[PDB]
DNA sequence: ACTTTTTCCGG
RNA sequence: AGGA
DNA sequence: AAGT
């Protein structure tokens, strides 16, 4: 759902083989996720601005 | 006599029940893991299907062939595909199966591995050969036919190691065990009101001296003596699935300090 | 050589072209499947 | 609310999560076929100009 | 294996465990248009339409049908079909975009109205990978 | 004497083939036993 | 549907074992367990292999073509 | 209306949202190939030229505050405070 | 007498 | 019609 | 399940 500002967060790209998104087990909480095939979204910024708000 | 000692306790076709003395368990374990997965072998790993007209699937049939165990003795004088320099395949790196079933029979027809054949070059070398370990005689069974249901399909099989897929498994089930009374204290015993009763004891006990508790807990003690059992697929026979795990163990360090004199 | 189309029940092969109408010579069923390539297929026993 | 407030977006890619004990807190498993689809649009700059010739 | 996840002996997975097949049936007919005006099972070209897909028609035979052996893959052409206009419109069948396997059966046959019916079956085996559910 | 439209027969039901077939017989009308 | 070759936790041969356990089973009239066993199936994993095995070949062979 | 320096009211400190701002607008100058005010020792992405610009207080950047009624105190990134 | 919301994502 |  |  995202009922929550950490529902949305920022993370550092790791390009890994097989098809899964994969997340530290501590940031399981923010999101409420669960790997009983929950599935999470992505986006990618494309100003070096965007980014900035971002990362900081 | 030298080093690690190793005392046979029973021997066949298929099984190797023996105790490996005076090693480290680094060294058992890392001849464990080598027995499983890093001897080659030889397996069908190219299916080129003719006709099909059976109950099961193409690739269904594909998985199955690679699952078939071959003769793979004389193993260390085929080339691994790879590092042979034809196109594909040859004799040097390569043996050619071909089978074909056909439902003549107006009960249902049976395709085992016996009904397999070499039409490659074996070089006079041992290797290729369907195991077929069966009383009757007949190996595994491929399929099952009623009538105009005819199997044609010719088959590549090649070194490779299990690894690579578990169809290059030259042995099945590898049986290790160390301290049958637990004189080390490497576990914890769960119980609910006694450790010793509720636990069964090992078969192993009979060659290791009970504790004898009105003494102290040997903390100087380390873990050598390794109660264990090797069985064979068929493939390579017992013996070999031990003598060539030690060998391919010896042949990875060698390799290290190789490749360490390079730079 | 040649049979373009195989009939689903009986399994006579019948090798029709498009305007040769869809149906079996001796039974009728319009059924008919489609007989596999000459062009073969190879698969890696994994 | 569907057009204006909210909105389907593009540099976007969803998939079935997974744990990792081995990854940072702060970084995100891409699989490789999700990370050769999504693109960012870097400018031609003197700092970049070398790598960024190689990957072209 | 935290949090509902599992970890499974990639050894069993090559020895067949959890493998399945997999089927899906792409189905078509020629359509008529009241003055006898039939859409065409073929393999189209160019041929003034130029409205056609981009996957390989190669793979269909002289009928528009894929033939019971072929291995299929991106959107490679399933079924090739043209419609004329008052000319080869296309109205080839793709293979799913996110798709791929073997053809399985491919079945010709007849409408109640008597229009050339279509169905074809793909096969695929799926080996149990990273994120999937058991 | 007149017909009256075509009403949809259930599977096993008294009005369909089914019913009145065996395992040899469904096997033989490609159906599941 | 078809004895699978190899159990697939250990990877013992097993596809040859199958008409023996249903001959071990049906002519010589022993039980489940007792058969397995003369068969030389000792570890649980080859045990189900064959035990919970449904041959469903032959249902599909009763269909003509 | 602009408040005169002088006359200023807001934090001497420089907001999380106004140096996020800044390393953005930096960072999307140094890669539209802007000039940069710092030695690069080795540096090439433009967020760390502009963290290395904001660092040495070397950003010619100015932050318009804007007040509720419209009134604003213009603050440069050479007087804010980075303590954050 | 009379109206409007209700978590997020293959055909 | 179905997942979290 | 509420509220003009
Ligand atoms: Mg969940
Ligand atoms: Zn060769
Ligand atoms: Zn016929
Ligand atoms: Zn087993």
């Amino acid at each position: 759902p995202s009922l929550h500002k950490m529902s949305m967060m920022a993370h550092r790209v790791k390009v890994i083989p097989y098809s899964t998104f994969r997340l530290n087990l501590s940031v399981t909480s923010p999101y409420n996720a669960d790997f009983d095939g929950d599935e999470m979204n992505l986006h990618v910024p494309q100003s070096e601005e965007t980014r900035a708000e971002l990362s900081q | 006599e030298e080093g690690p000692q190793v005392k046979i306790r029973e021997a066949s076709k298929d099984n190797v029940d023996f105790i490996l003395s005076n090693v480290d368990l680094a060294m058992a374990n890392s001849l464990r893991r080598v027995m499983i997965a890093e001897i080659p072998t030889l397996a069908i790993d190219s299916v080129e299907v003719e006709t099909n007209t059976t109950v099961l699937a193409d690739e269904f049939i594909a998985h199955r062939l690679g699952l078939i165990p071959l003769q793979s003795m004389d193993i260390e004088q085929l080339e691994y595909s790879r590092d042979c320099f034809c196109e594909d395949h040859c004799d040097k790196c390569s043996v050619v199966l071909t089978l074909q079933a056909f439902g003549e029979s107006e009960s249902t027809t049976n395709v085992y591995s016996k009904d397999l054949v070499i039409v490659s070059n074996l070089m006079g070398r041992n290797i290729g050969h369907p195991i077929i370990q069966d009383k009757e005689g007949n190996g595994v069974l491929i399929c099952k036919l009623r009538k105009g249901q005819e199997l044609k399909l010719t088959c590549v099989a090649k070194k490779g190691i299990a690894k690579e897929h578990a169809k290059w498994g030259p042995a099945a089930a590898i049986e290790f065990e160390y301290d049958p009374w637990n004189k080390l204290k490497h576990t914890d015993y769960w119980y609910e009101q006694d450790s010793a009763k509720e636990w069964p004891q090992s078969k192993n006990c009979e060659y290791e001296d009970p504790p004898n508790e009105g003494d102290p807990f040997d903390y100087k003690a380390q873990a050598d003596t390794f109660y264990m059992n090797v069985e064979s697929v068929g493939s390579i026979p017992v013996d070999q699935v031990v003598v060539r795990g030690i060998d391919t163990l010896q042949k990875k360090v060698a390799s290290i300090l190789l490749a360490l004199t390079q730079m | 050589a040649t049979l373009k189309y195989i009939c689903a029940e009986c399994s006579s092969k019948l090798s029709l072209s498009r305007t040769d109408a869809v149906r079996c010579k001796d039974c009728g069923h319009r059924i008919l499947l489609k007989a596999r390539t000459k062009r073969l297929v190879q698969f890696e026993a994994r | 609310r569907g057009n204006l407030m909210g909105k389907r977006v593009d540099f976007s890619a969803r998939t079935v999560i997974s744990g990792d004990p081995n990854l940072e807190l702060d970084q995100v498993g891409v699989p490789k076929s999700i990370a050769k689809t999504l693109t960012y649009p870097e400018v031609v700059t003197p700092y970049n100009i070398d790598r960024l010739t190689q990957l072209v | 294996n935290q949090e509902d996840s599992m970890i499974m002996n990639q050894s069993s997975i090559d020895r067949g465990l959890f493998r399945s097949l997999f089927f899906r049936s792409y189905m078509d007919q020629e359509k008529k248009y009241g003055m006898s005006i039939t859409e065409t099972f073929e393999k189209p070209q160019r041929t003034n339409t130029l409205r056609m897909k981009h996957g390989t028609y190669d793979k269909l035979d002289d009928d528009g049908l894929i033939a019971p052996g072929v291995r299929v893959s991106g959107e490679d052409v399933i079924i090739g079909k043209t419609t004329p206009i008052s000319s080869k419109r296309d109205a080839s069948t793709p293979l799913r975009s996110t798709e791929n396997g073997i053809v399985d059966q491919v079945l010709v046959t007849t409408n109640q109205d008597g229009l050339k019916f279509v169905k074809v079956r793909v096969r695929t085996t799926k080996i149990p990978q990273i994120g999937d559910k058991f | 004497k007149v017909f009256i439209g075509r009403l949809p027969i259930m599977l096993r039901s008294k009005n369909c083939y089914l019913s009145e077939a065996t395992e040899s017989d469904l096997y033989k009308l490609k159906e599941c036993p | 549907m078809i004895v699978p070759v190899r159990c697939f936790s250990c990877g013992k041969v097993v596809g040859d074992k199958w008409e023996s356990y249903l001959n071990l089973l049906q002519e010589d009239e022993l039980d489940e367990g007792t058969a397995l066993s003369r068969l030389g199936l000792k570890r649980y994993c080859c045990r189900r292999m064959i035990l919970t095995h449904v041959d469903l070949i032959e249902k599909f062979l009763r269909y003509n073509p | 209306k602009a408040i005169p320096k002088d006359q200023r009211a807001t934090t001497p400190y420089m907001t999380k949202y106004e140096r996020a701002r800044i390393l953005g607008t930096r960072a999307l100058q140094i890669s539209m190939n802007a000039p940069v005010f710092v030695d690069l020792e080795g540096e090439t992405d433009p967020l760390r030229i502009a963290m290395k610009e904001l660092a040495e207080k070397k950003i010619p950047l100015v932050i318009r505050r804007y007040l509720p009624d419209g009134s604003f105190e213009d603050w440069s990134v050479e007087e804010l405070i980075v303590d954050l």
